[PDB]
C-alpha cells in the first residue's frame, strides 16, 4: 500500500521536473522577447536541473524504494560524481545571476558596457569546467552515499554552501537598501522592470536556500558527531526536500514573471 | 427672485434677492450669454470695470456708467445643495420721452373672408413706453380668449415701439355682428380711445 | 477653448433626441459640462450637469459623457422646445460651491434649436391691409421672409404682420412659396 | 488613500491663509497649483523629500512651502493676497505603493479661496 503511494509520488516528481525544465528551455529559446543576457543564467539553471531529473533521480528512486544497490561500484561512483557536479553547477549559476543583479542595480547606465556577451560565455564555460574538474578530481582521486571524513566532508559544507550564501546575503541587503533609498531608477518602465526582475531573482535564491539548508546542516553534523549520528528517516527526508527544488523552480519562474507566463501560454 | 429698468447713457443698479454666492451673466438678443461676475464679487477676466457686485443677503449687480453697448438682459445664478437655478432676469432699456399711440383699425379683406377667416387688426404705432392695454369690444360687448398681441423691439432711430393686436373670428361669427372696435388705454391718453368700423 | 453642439432638429410629441457636445483645447478630466435651456421668449433655465443631477425633467432625461457629453431626452412634450446651450465648469462644483464660492460657467457656445412640433409645411397666405399719413401693410397667416416699415415678430397660433406708414413680396424658403397694396 | 485639503476661506485683500494637505509606501513630492475661471492650471510651488523648493515668478517673494516628513503633511503659506490670487488651490502628491511598485501621482479635491471681504 505505502510502496505504491511513494512510487507514484516519486514518478510525479520526476515527471514535473522533466516537463517543467523542458518547458522553460523551449519558451526561452523560441520567443525573441525572452532572449536577454540575464536569461542565459536561467537557461543554464534549467539544463542543470534537467539533467538531475533525467539521470540522477531515477536511480535514487530505485535505490530508495528497493533499499538495495545492484548496478555496481563503477556506475555508483559516476552517479555520485554526477550528483555532486550538478549541485556545484547550480550554486555557481545562482552566484552569477546575483552578481548580474548587483551590477545592474548598484551601477546603472554601465550595465551594458560591463556585462558584455563574451563575458557571459566565459562565465558559463568556466563554471562548467570547474564543476566537472572538481567533481571528478574529488571522485576519481578520492576524498551509495557520499563519504564524509575528517577534512573533505567538513570542508565541502563550509566552502560550497555557507561561503557563497553570505556574499549573496550582503549583496542583497545592499541592493534592498539602495532600492529603498532611491526614487527613480534608470524611464518609469525601466525602473519597474528592474524591480520586478530583482524580485524574481531574490525569490528564486531564497527558495533555493530554504530547500537546501537542512541537507547541508545534516551534512555538517554527520562529520561533527559521526556518520550514523542521525536517524535514517531524518537522513532521507532532507535529501528529497532538497531535490524537490528542481521541480519547484519552473512554477516560480512562471508565476513571478509575466513574460514566462505569456511564453508558456503560447507554447501550450 | 429679482423686471424692467429704463435708464439713459451715463446713469448709474440690479438686485436678485435670494446662501450660495450668485454669479451674474449678460446676454444680448439672440446670442450666447457671457459671464460678468463670479462668486458674488469677482470680475471676470477682460471685462469692463463698470460692473461690480455687492453682497446683507440681497445680492446686487451694479453698472457705474451705461454705454450704448450696455443694453441687454442680466441674469443671476444661485447654486443650491445639488442643483443650480437661474434668476428670472431683468432687462435695461433706453429712456425716452412719453408718446401717444396712433390707433388704426383694419377691416377684414374680402379675400380673407372668401377663404372663411376674419381677422381684425388694431395697430398702435410709435408709442412709448411698452406698457399699454388693448381691449376688444364687439357690439358693445368685451371679448376674451380670442386675441393675440405682438410687440416690436425699440426702434433704432427714435426708440419707440409698435403693437399689433389681432382678433380672429369665424366668418359666420363675423357676419352675425355689426359693430367692431378696439379700445386703447395708455399713460399719455387722457381717456380710452376707440376706433370703430361697420360691417 | 471651443464648445459646439449638435443634434437639434424637428421632433414630434413623445419623441426622443440625443444631443452631443464637442470639447476642444482643454483637459476633459478636470471639468464638468452643463446643459442650459432658454425657451423662446423666456428666461434662462438649467437642466443638468455632467456626479450627475437633474432638474425636478427628472426621470425622463438621461445624461452621459464619453471628450463629448451626451444628453438623452425621452417622452418629449411641447414645452420642451427651446434653444439648448453647452457650458463648462469645475469638476467638483457641488463640493467646491459654498456661501463664499461659485465658479460659474466661463465658456459658452452658440446654442442649437430643438423644435418639437407635430406639423408639416403649410402654405403662407398673404393679405393686403387696405388703408381705411395713412398706414398700410400686408398680413401673413397660417404659415418667413417679407420684403417691400415695421415688421412684427412672428406669433404662434393655437403669423406675422408687416405695416408701412408699394409691393409686399412674401417668401417662405421651406415651401418655396412666393406671393400690390392700394386703397 | 485620500488627500484632504483645508484652509479655504473668504479673505479680505492683503490677508494670509495657511493651507494644509494631509495624505493617508513613501511620499516623494508634493505640489500646489491654482486654477482660475478663465485660466489654465499654473504651478506655484513644489518641494522634494530633501526640502528643495522652486517657485513661480508671480508667487516668488510671498509664498513659502515646507514639508513635515513625520506626519506626511505639507502646507503653503500665502501672504500679500491680492484679487489676482483668487483660484481653487489644488494639492498634489507623488508616492510609491510598494518597494517593487511603480511611482504614482495623486490629486486633491481642491480648496477654494476668494480674496474678497
Ligand atoms: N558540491 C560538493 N562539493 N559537495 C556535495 S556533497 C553533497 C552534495 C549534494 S549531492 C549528494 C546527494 C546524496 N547522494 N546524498 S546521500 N545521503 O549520499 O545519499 N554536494
Amino acid at each position: 500500500a505505502c510502496k505504491i503511494t511513494i512510487t507514484v509520488v516519486l514518478a510525479v516528481l520526476i515527471l514535473i521536473t522533466v516537463a517543467g525544465n523542458v518547458v522553460v528551455c523551449l519558451a526561452v529559446g523560441l520567443n525573441r522577447r525572452l532572449r536577454n543576457l540575464t536569461n542565459c543564467f536561467i537557461v543554464s539553471l534549467a539544463i542543470t536541473d534537467l539533467l538531475l531529473g533525467l539521470l540522477v533521480l531515477p536511480f535514487s528512486a530505485i535505490y530508495q524504494l528497493s533499499c538495495k544497490w545492484s548496478f555496481g561500484k563503477v556506475f555508483c561512483n559516476i552517479y555520485t560524481s554526477l550528483d555532486v557536479m550538478l549541485c556545484t553547477a547550480s550554486i555557481l549559476n545562482l552566484f552569477m545571476i546575483s552578481l548580474d543583479r548587483y551590477c545592474a542595480v548598484m551601477d546603472p547606465l554601465r550595465y551594458p558596457v560591463l556585462v558584455t556577451p563574451v563575458r557571459v560565455a566565459i562565465s558559463l564555460v568556466l563554471i562548467w569546467v570547474i564543476s566537472i574538474t572538481l567533481s571528478f578530481l574529488s571522485i576519481h582521486l578520492g576524498w551509495c552515499k557520499v563519504q564524509v571524513n575528517e577534512v573533505y566532508g567538513l570542508v565541502d559544507g563550509l566552502v560550497t554552501f555557507y561561503l557563497p550564501l553570505l556574499i549573496m546575503c550582503v549583496c542583497y541587503t545592499l541592493m534592498i537598501l539602495r532600492l529603498k533609498s532611491v526614487r527613480l531608477l534608470s524611464s518609469r518602465e525601466k525602473d519597474r522592470n528592474l524591480r520586478r526582475i530583482t524580485r524574481l531573482v531574490l525569490v528564486v535564491v531564497a527558495v533555493f536556500v530554504i530547500c537546501w539548508f537542512p541537507y547541508f546542516t545534516a551534512f555538517v553534523y554527520r562529520g561533527l558527531r559521526g556518520d550514523d549520528a542521525i536517524n535514517e528517516v531524518l537522513e532521507a527526508i532532507v535529501l528529497w526536500l532538497g531535490y524537490a527544488n528542481s521541480a519547484l523552480n519552473p512554477i516560480l519562474y512562471a508565476a513571478l514573471n509575466r513574460d514566462f507566463r505569456t511564453g508558456y501560454q503560447q507554447l501550450f | 427672485t429679482q423686471s424692467s429698468l429704463s435708464a439713459s447713457v451715463g446713469d448709474r443698479t440690479i438686485t436678485c434677492r435670494a446662501s450660495s454666492a450668485v454669479a451674474w451673466y449678460q446676454q444680448k438678443p439672440g446670442k450666447a450669454p457671457k459671464l460678468l461676475i463670479y462668486s458674488a464679487s469677482s470680475l471676470y477676466s477682460g471685462v469692463p470695470s463698470r460692473f461690480s457686485g455687492s453682497r446683507g443677503t440681497d445680492f446686487t449687480l451694479t453698472i457705474s456708467s451705461l454705454q450704448p453697448e450696455d443694453f441687454a438682459t442680466y441674469y443671476c445664478q444661485q447654486s443650491s445643495s445639488s442643483l443650480i437655478t437661474f434668476g428670472q432676469g431683468t432687462k435695461v432699456e433706453i429712456k425716452r420721452t412719453v408718446a401717444a399711440p396712433s390707433v388704426f383699425i383694419f377691416p377684414p379683406s374680402d379675400s380673407q373672408l372668401k377663404s372663411g377667416t376674419a381677422s381684425v387688426v388694431c395697430l398702435l404705432n410709435n408709442f412709448y413706453p411698452r406698457e399699454a392695454k388693448v381691449q376688444w369690444k364687439v357690439d358693445n360687448a368685451l371679448q376674451s380668449g380670442n386675441s393675440q398681441e405682438s410687440v416690436t423691439e425699440q426702434d433704432s432711430k427714435d426708440s419707440t415701439y409698435s403693437l399689433s393686436s389681432t382678433l380672429t373670428l369665424s366668418k359666420a361669427d363675423y357676419e352675425k355682428h355689426k359693430v367692431y372696435a378696439c379700445e386703447v388705454t395708455h399713460q399719455g391718453l387722457s381717456s380710452p380711445v376707440t376706433k370703430s368700423f361697420n360691417r | 477653448v471651443q464648445l459646439v453642439e449638435s443634434g437639434g432638429g424637428l421632433v414630434q410629441p413623445g419623441g426622443s433626441l440625443r444631443l452631443s457636445c464637442a470639447a476642444s483645447g482643454f483637459n476633459f478630466s478636470y471639468y464638468s459640462i452643463h446643459w442650459v435651456r432658454q425657451a423662446p421668449g423666456k428666461g434662462l433655465e438649467w437642466v443638468a450637469y455632467i456626479y450627475t443631477s437633474y432638474a425636478d425633467v427628472k426621470g425622463r432625461f438621461t445624461i452621459s459623457a464619453d471628450n463629448t457629453a451626451y444628453l438623452q431626452m425621452n417622452s418629449l412634450r411641447a414645452e420642451d422646445t427651446a434653444v439648448y446651450y453647452c457650458a463648462r465648469g469645475y469638476q467638483y462644483w457641488q463640493y467646491h460651491a459654498s456661501w463664499y464660492w461659485n465658479g460659474g460657467l466661463d465658456y459658452w457656445g452658440q446654442g442649437t434649436l430643438v423644435t418639437v412640433s407635430s406639423a408639416s409645411t403649410k402654405g403662407p397666405s398673404v393679405f393686403p391691409l387696405a388703408p381705411s399719413t395713412a398706414a398700410l401693410g400686408c398680413l401673413v397667416k397660417d404659415y418667413v421672409t417679407v420684403s417691400w416699415v415695421h415688421t412684427f415678430p412672428a406669433v404662434l397660433q393655437s403669423s406675422l404682420s408687416s405695416v408701412v406708414t408699394y409691393i409686399c413680396n412674401v417668401n417662405h424658403k421651406p415651401s418655396n412659396t412666393k406671393v400690390k397694396v392700394e386703397p | 488613500r485620500q488627500l484632504v485639503e483645508s484652509g479655504g476661506g473668504l479673505v479680505q485683500p492683503g490677508g494670509s491663509l495657511r493651507l494644509s494637505c494631509a495624505a493617508s509606501f513613501r511620499l516623494y513630492d508634493m505640489g500646489w497649483f491654482r486654477q482660475a475661471p478663465g485660466k489654465e492650471r499654473e504651478g506655484v510651488a513644489s518641494i522634494t523629500s530633501g526640502g528643495s523648493t522652486k517657485y513661480a515668478d508671480s508667487v516668488k517673494g510671498r509664498f513659502t512651502i515646507s514639508r513635515d516628513n513625520a506626519k506626511n503633511t505639507v502646507y503653503l503659506q500665502m501672504n500679500s493676497l491680492e484679487p489676482e490670487d483668487t483660484a481653487v488651490y489644488y494639492c498634489n502628491a507623488e508616492y510609491r505603493t510598494g518597494i517593487w511598485e511603480e511611482l504614482l501621482d495623486g490629486w486633491g479635491k481642491g480648496t477654494p479661496v476668494t480674496v474678497s471681504s
